[PDB]
RNA sequence: AGAACUGGCGAUGCGGGAUGAACCGAACGUAGAGUUAAGGUGCCGGAAUACACGCUCAUCAGACACCACAAAAGGUGUUAGUUCAUCUAGACAGCCGGACGGUGGCCAUGGAAGUCGGAAUCCGCUAAGGAGUGUGUAACAACUCACCGGCCGAAUGAACUA
RNA sequence: GCAGUCAAGCGUUCAUAGCGACAUUGCUUUUUGAUUCUUCGAUGUCGGCUCUUCCUAUCAUACCGAAGCAGAAUUCGGUAA
């Protein structure tokens, strides 16, 4: 066609009201929200949703988020957790397979033996089902 | 010397904004040294011209909102390559010596100033029949 | 030379029958304990006036904390160093939240650029700056830039074991 | 956790990956490596020719039978690396040596095995960009590896090979993905899934 | 035989240069310094001389 | 001072189509096509419209800023050609020996070929380049031009004619003789 | 080579600086555990491919005092800084518009009208204008500057320092 | 002994093609020196012969650059053992 076709990669932007996990300290597995940047390696982050206080932090034990919200720049806790909620964010991270995963593996921790047991014979006969049904597909 | 330089610049735009009556500011894209001098030597008879930097012109203008403060909306309108016409005489005559006479298309009037009024020239270029259409309408 | 703190030092000549109560005399100083502070005040006296320790006392020290330590903040730092072949003043400018990892960072970055270490470092003085377009250095500016926002490219994911049967990726 | 581990050298760097080998065959994990032509250095082709024309040169005076050996593989390269590392003139260095094996290309039971990396030793991730580098295999020509052809050669035809398969496998899969959603979205699966599985 | 256009031309191409006192190089006949790096990229040159 | 991120803009006008992926852009217009490899750049493209395309550098330095531009210029130079075309001419000049140039073919090679160079007994050859173009032209004497899209083909070789003729052993400065480059513009646009 | 203080080798092992009488550490009954020294923790090698702020790419990189070196002097590589100036009354970069009249200024001659040259560097009206910085015509014609204004709008340059 | 800096000045002019005053910073151990550690219950103590190898601060040969290089010849110089 006359269309240019450019493919330019798309990257977890650094911004404003950007919605964020805290991967290691004490609010490790956490989400905060960065509000205004400090620098390239250093930004401002709070989490009163979460418990993560207003912080400066470093963007190496930070990970980013494909997510993200609106917001004024400078904003205090108060309007922080508010524009927060109203964006109802804990729900979208919810629905963020990611974090099915990390309650998989963690409730996957919490396991019992017994219900390792369990596990294992439905997956035998759920096994079977679909040895027998693919056997047939 | 630079800085009395333009504050004698400064001097002339003041001058003209006090002593004349009105002011057309006259797009002066394109126009030719030799056209603008053409300009002056046909508006000997009242008509003084003042050209310069746009910015040192909406500098001037703000320093001198203290009196005649309604010179303000004037630079809105200093804007592009735009001088001053300063004059008393009558509006379609300067206007006429100014847009029709010695043009070459080409000097414009960008806007017009008169007694702390705004004109956009049209009004001014309206000839007849518009008074002739309200009276008898009414 | 560690982690920092900040402290308020004030002393004065030991007093006498001359002088009671003779003038007493701040500074505010940064410093990983009040030892030091009191180290570096008597420095700073004894560079400054005719005295020693044994000749004064310190009045008081008192730690201090920042005003707003939640308000990511500029300054311009003005500083006395010591180069190999001789000194020279500066002025630098931090963009971090506290004045402390302000001079923490000013520090080491005194160190990796011109390895000018504690010893031969001077401080004259700190300022939060209040207004911007007042700034004069652009690797601040940049980020004082309005709306402003950014990627973090090559991502890259620490390996906890040695092994990973996965080419990895920077998708970030 | 394995009687084996394989390796690529694809996008590794030489020391490093040498480093973590060596500290493992030393714990006794054996391990081939392959593809070793792929590996990558840092630095510009120059530099590491005048650094190998170094090692090149200095060799026993009064007999260059019995001086330094050097090899011009990008095999016997990383070899050398790793027993500059390891304690080769041990019994314990000589059975590590004997554990490692490396090879270039991929050979039959190699390939139809599987493949890891490392990420201790990734050219990709590890250096900084705007950073140059270098390829051990063009190094091995450029000092007298003669063989650099028939290994892309092979590695062509054993790549179109694996892709096939990889294209059946991906199919396959694709259906077994379709035959097992089918009981996926049943109640047993549902046990599992609040199970956590 | 050779005409001036020509002759200014290849005199441009390479006449009108500039020297390294310490390498000798075919510098730009305006350029700053050196660039080459055993000089140091020094910036100790020359025009270079003209014919008779 | 690790500037922050920065940019660079370039025209993509009608008549033209640019398809970019991994650092691997094809350009299309009248004359042809172009295509070039820049994986030796982390550097990002971004499309606005087929008139306007931005390429950017984030969290850079000064050199890789430098590059960024550097590229820019490539590739509108890559688009300015495969339309406009570009046209190298070079006159050939001597004072005593005239410089005999033709064209030859081995397996279809189009080697240029020149002789008489200084009374030189050599004969010089010059492989050409694909997708380029020569002429002798007429109105004018010894103005060997030569065009294509590919200005990189261009002008290296008519550098390397112009390399090839290169006088030994003497004072150039008298021995002006070898080829020089005239003019360049565009096969387009006269 | 020779003297002053002290401490040390010799008489003295051990840890470390690979290696070493003199360094640093610390001094020994034979064993056990523990904590450490100086020193170090990619592998050889026991120990964090630990974290963190940054400097640096070397076609001769660098990498631990003592200890097996390297200097002056230079670099528009690179980093940071100082001081001075230009500039928001609009800078510079860079574009864009005018780049004239008295006037083709005088001599030089087939023709020379700001640009082959010899000799003068004025005046006007200007925001401004060189009796012209060059391109081009046989010569006008046509352009871009000097000089000034439209534009972006905050930056630009000089000298320094380590 | 070797190599550099600065630049008075030569080079008809021309600081720096080639050179370079007064100063000055290093390098090598093929010079002599200085020392006396090793060796005086044993190191065979000029020279040349024949012989291999190494060095480079390159004389020639290859290739290039600069010049007060018109050609020729020549010099300055780099890569180069």
């Amino acid at each position: 066609s006359t269309d240019s076709i450019v493919k330019a990669s798309n990257w977890r932007l650094v911004e404003v009201g950007r919605v964020v996990l805290i991967k290691k300290g004490q609010s490790a597995g956490k989400l905060a929200a960065i509000v205004e940047i400090i620098d390239q390696k250093k930004v401002l982050i709070d989490g009163p949703k979460a418990g993560v206080p207003r912080q400066a932090i470093n963007l190496g034990q930070v990970v980013l988020t494909p997510l993200t919200f609106a917001l004024p720049r400078g904003a205090r806790t108060a309007t922080v957790s508010k524009k927060w909620a109203a964006a109802a964010v804990c729900e979208k991270w919810a629905a963020s397979s990611w974090a099915k995963k990390i309650a998989q593996r963690e409730r996957r921790a919490a396991l019992t033996d017994f219900e390792r047991f369990q596990v294992m014979v439905l997956r035998k006969q759920k096994r079977y089902t679909v040895k027998k049904a693919l056997a047939k597909a | 010397g630079i800085r009395e330089k333009k504050a004698e610049y400064f001097a002339k735009l003041r001058e003209y904004l006090e002593e004349y009556k009105s002011l057309f500011v006259v797009g002066v894209d394109n126009v030719s040294s030799q056209q603008m001098h053409e300009v002056r030597k046909e508006l000997r008879g009242r008509a003084v011209v003042l050209m310069g930097k746009n910015t040192m012109v909406r500098r001037a203008i703000r320093g001198f909102l203290s009196d005649l403060p309604d010179f303000e909306k004037l630079l809105p309108f200093v804007k592009g390559n735009v001088g001053f016409v300063f004059t008393n005489e009558p509006l379609t005559e300067i206007k006429n010596v100014i847009v029709s006479n010695r043009v070459a298309a080409g000097l414009t009037v960008v806007q017009v100033y008169d007694n702390g009024q705004v004109f956009p020239s049209s009004i001014l270029d309206i000839t007849d029949e518009e008074l002739v259409s309200h009276f008898v309408s009414a | 030379m560690a982690h920092f703190k900040e402290y308020q030092v004030i002393g004065r000549r030991l007093p006498t029958e001359s002088v009671p109560e003779p003038k007493l005399f701040r500074m505010r100083i940064f410093a990983s304990n009040e030892v030091i502070a009191k180290s570096r005040y008597w420095y700073f006296l004894q560079k400054l006036h005719k005295v020693k320790k044994a000749s004064g006392e310190i009045v008081s020290i008192n730690q201090i904390n920042e005003a707003h330590p939640t308000k990511v903040k500029n300054f311009g730092v003005w500083v006395r160093y010591d180069s190999r072949s001789g000194t020279h003043n500066m002025y630098k400018e931090i963009r971090d939240v506290s004045r402390v990892a302000a001079v923490e960072t000013l520090y080491q970055d005194m160190a990796a650029r011109h390895r000018a270490r504690f010893r031969s470092i001077h401080i004259l003085k700190v300022a939060e700056i209040e207004k911007t377009a007042d700034v004069k250095r652009q690797y601040v500016k940049q980020f004082l830039t309005k709306d402003l926002k950014f990627p973090l490219p090559h991502r890259v994911q620490k390996s906890t074991k040695t092994f990973s049967y996965k080419r990895p990726s920077t998708f970030y | 956790v394995e009687p084996v581990v394989v390796i690529d050298g694809k996008g590794h760097l030489v020391g490093r990956l040498a480093s973590v080998v060596a500290k493992q065959l030393l714990n006794g994990q054996k391990i081939v490596v392959v593809r070793a032509e792929e590996l990558n250095i840092s630095g510009e082709f120059f530099r590491n020719k005048l650094k190998y024309h170094d090692f090149l040169r200095k060799a026993t005076a009064f007999n260059k039978t019995r001086g330094p050996f050097h090899f011009r593989a990008p095999s016997r390269i990383f070899y050398k690396a790793l027993r500059g590392m390891v304690s080769h003139k041990t019994a314990r260095g000589k059975a590590a040596l004997e554990r490692l094996k490396v090879f270039e290309g991929i050979p039959p039971p190699y390939d139809k095995k599987k493949r890891v990396v490392v990420p201790q030793a990734l050219r990709v991730l590890r250096l900084k960009p705007g950073r140059k580098y270098t390829t051990l295999g063009k190094l091995s020509t450029s000092v007298g590896w003669k063989y650099e052809d028939v290994v892309a050669k092979l590695e062509a035809k054993r790549k179109v090979s694996s892709a096939e398969y990889y294209a059946k496998k991906r199919a396959f899969t694709k259906k077994v993905a379709s035959a097992n959603a089918t009981a996926a979205e049943s109640d047993v699966a549902k046990q599992l899934a609040a199970l956590g599985y | 035989i050779i005409e001036p256009s020509l002759k200014a031309l290849a005199s441009k191409y390479n006449c009108d240069k500039s020297v390294c006192r310490k390498c000798y190089a075919r510098l730009p006949p305006r350029a700053t310094n050196c660039r080459k790096r055993k000089c140091g990229h020094t910036n100790q040159l020359r025009p270079k001389k003209k014919l008779k | 001072m690790k500037y922050i991120q920065t940019e660079q803009q370039i025209e993509v006008p009608e008549g033209v189509t640019v398809s970019i992926k991994s650092r691997i852009v094809k350009v299309v217009g009248p004359r042809g096509t172009l295509t070039k490899n820049l994986k030796h750049i982390d550097v990002t493209f971004t499309k606005v419209n087929n008139q306007l395309i931005k390429v950017a550098v984030h969290n850079g330095g000064r050199k890789h800023v430098a590059a960024l531009r550097t590229v820019k210029s490539l590739v509108d130079n890559m688009i300015t050609g495969v339309t406009k075309g570009y046209k190298y001419k070079m006159r050939y000049v001597y004072a005593h020996f005239p410089i005999n140039v033709n064209i030859v073919e081995k397996d279809g090679a189009k080697f240029i070929e020149v002789r008489n160079f200084l009374g030189d007994k050599k004969i010089r050859n010059v492989p050409v380049r694909d997708g380029v173009t020569i002429e002798f032209s007429t109105n004018v004497k010894d103005e060997i031009v030569l065009s294509g899209n590919s200005v990189e083909d261009v002008s290296q070789n008519a550098a390397d004619l112009q390399q090839i003729c290169r006088v030994r052993n003497k004072d150039i400065r008298k021995f002006l003789d070898g080829i020089y480059v005239s003019h360049k513009g565009f096969i387009t646009e006269d």
